[PDB]
């Protein structure tokens, strides 16, 4: 299986 | 000299660099053992057991539903009839593992599901992935 | 040729290398807003809110509590009076941030708390830390 | 003073 | 005729000798005979024999093998150490008996880690799990 | 609520380490054999033995008597009576630090006589049976 | 309430 | 080696 | 001829020798060289040489001349004794200087009486009368 | 007016009393301790003749003894054998000097004190001897 | 403020 | 006896 690495934020950031 | 002081002499912070991954693996193990799961998501009659906290952590949709104080005690949620059970299962595994598994033939399903669940960073990564194809 | 096929041609896997950190940060934000926190830990004078799921993930003690059949729907837990609230506070922040904050004057408290919570990997890191001092 | 620990941080819940 | 005592190369094993020795060391300690160190744990003082401390504790083993600090007779433990925990471990060293009460269990356990008595700590870990 | 108490009923627990005393003696012998913290030398016919006073007092009425006198307590070299056999003494010293008494034909009487001199009657009684 | 521990109780000083 | 186990008290008991 | 030097028995007197010795003893104390006792004054610890303590204090003279008290390395003073007063007197023993401040004069004076330093007490009585 | 506030030292400054013969008093008591064999911790052996002393007094006065006892290995020696070339009487004169401030030179031993003091690395004594 | 005291400072240990 | 007063430093100064 061709694996690819994504290094950016994966999900929304719930705010303070 | 007749004496000595055995004193712990460092204000330090230890940073455990794989702690977050270790936690997610344990959250996933709880899910697979049905330990402390508190909602069933149903997609075209298929049942998926989950932790509400992990759902709001990853998804704008579930974040919006469960930050409603009245809807916070729901235990069975049926997604929109348009949603593909297979697409949802792929995104749920993503939430608990960091892996997004795509076969030739299901990228559009996964993307659409991710747009419904409002997982924009995943959608963007799917957008790149598609363009690596067509 | 009059025709062409616009087909998505990849069996691939995308690995999001900071997704686990992103999740933990969001769990911390939910905890800081009392969102779906479902246990209150009472440590002498002081009360702490947490997600049972995060507590079971990190502490063998809470894992045994909440897989105990009778004890699973508990909503308030009183720790042993010997436990120091400041020590527990440091370990709770560790669970939700991966950062373990040690001050001169609390190393023993942190370690003893972690032995109580059965957080053996932390106890081992504390042992290493003590030996360097 | 920050120190990076790279080993497993918590118990691993078994399958 | 020749009367010879054997040639069976024999060994006699006194199965309670070590236990006997330890009891006598405890008697010497309580009668303050030949104790040569004072351990200070938050202003509180404990007299003991260095050799028994080095035998049981890696911490003390390391202090008293330091070639330069050869004449130490006073050791000040870190201010965090609990005097009651230390006293239970000191009785343990001299009696093989570790006494735990509700209210001091964690103190004994953490003090034993500071003293580098890992086998005691492991026994405590088994203790608080059941 | 629920109250997590390590030993709820204000209990009284004791752990007995059934091999602790044996572990200590072995470490004492390790210290002896590496000359760590030894505080007296026993001289038996121009042969020298290093030991810990506390271990000697625990095992021998003779040494218990010498070192319970304050004047004699800070002596660091003791010359045993010239009649005493170095080999017999070395066997009894090893016994003190190891619980094991080694007898070969040719030193049994030596160990025995050394044991009375040191006033170790239980060893003497066991030696007497051994014949 | 007494409990018997039968493992090694302390570190072993090396030869 | 002929080894023998003796189980009685091995040494004098120092009094309290 | 016979070259024989000098003949009278001559004596050279080094008028600052004792003061020199005392300064070197103080340097040894501050470098923690050969100090062999710890004095404990309501939980505070002071390191010193027994010979200097016996030279200056009747109290310490009697402790360290006791046949039984041969291996003492820790002396606990009476709980009433003031740590600051004692430290001023210890500095005096090693330096010949007695430093008195408003707020500790009576402590120095009464501690000096406890230590049986009667000549210092008399000098403090002259001081307090001025 | 009707009240008064008593202060032992009003100007909360800083008073110091200097005991001008204290150091001499200390040394005399040290010599008394030595002659009564109280708390001596080393014996110096000079051609089978023995002298008892306090290590601190020896280190205070002699660069040799300072060097010996600043070695941690040699710090708990309790018997030191000086070189056989050193004269027992010359050594005894320097020992008394250490404990009394007074160096006694008689016809027949001045050279002995001289060589001994150089051996002990007591240069101030050696120079004062050379003037003599 | 310094003042000089010239009498014997300590007990005289006897011969 | 002929006594003479020497007023210089008598011994080495142990350094701080």
């Amino acid at each position: 299986i061709t694996t690819i690495k994504e290094m950016g934020r994966s999900i929304h950031e719930i705010p303070r | 000299g007749p004496s000595s002081d055995l004193y712990l002499r460092p204000d330090s912070q230890i940073q455990f660099t794989r702690h977050a991954s270790d936690v997610l693996l344990n959250l996933n193990r709880l899910r697979s053992r049905d330990i402390l799961t508190d909602v069933v998501i149903v997609v075209s009659r298929e049942q998926f057991r989950a932790h509400k906290t992990v759902l709001m952590a990853c998804s704008g949709l579930f974040y919006s539903i469960f930050t409603d104080q009245l809807k916070r005690n729901l235990s069975v949620i049926n997604l929109d009839p348009e949603i593909n059970p297979e697409g949802f299962n792929i995104l749920l595994d993503f939430m608990y593992t960091s892996r997004l598994n795509l076969r030739e033939g299901n990228i559009m399903a996964v993307m659409a599901t991710a747009m419904y669940l409002q997982m924009e960073h995943v959608v963007d990564t799917c957008r790149k992935f598609i363009k690596a194809s067509e």
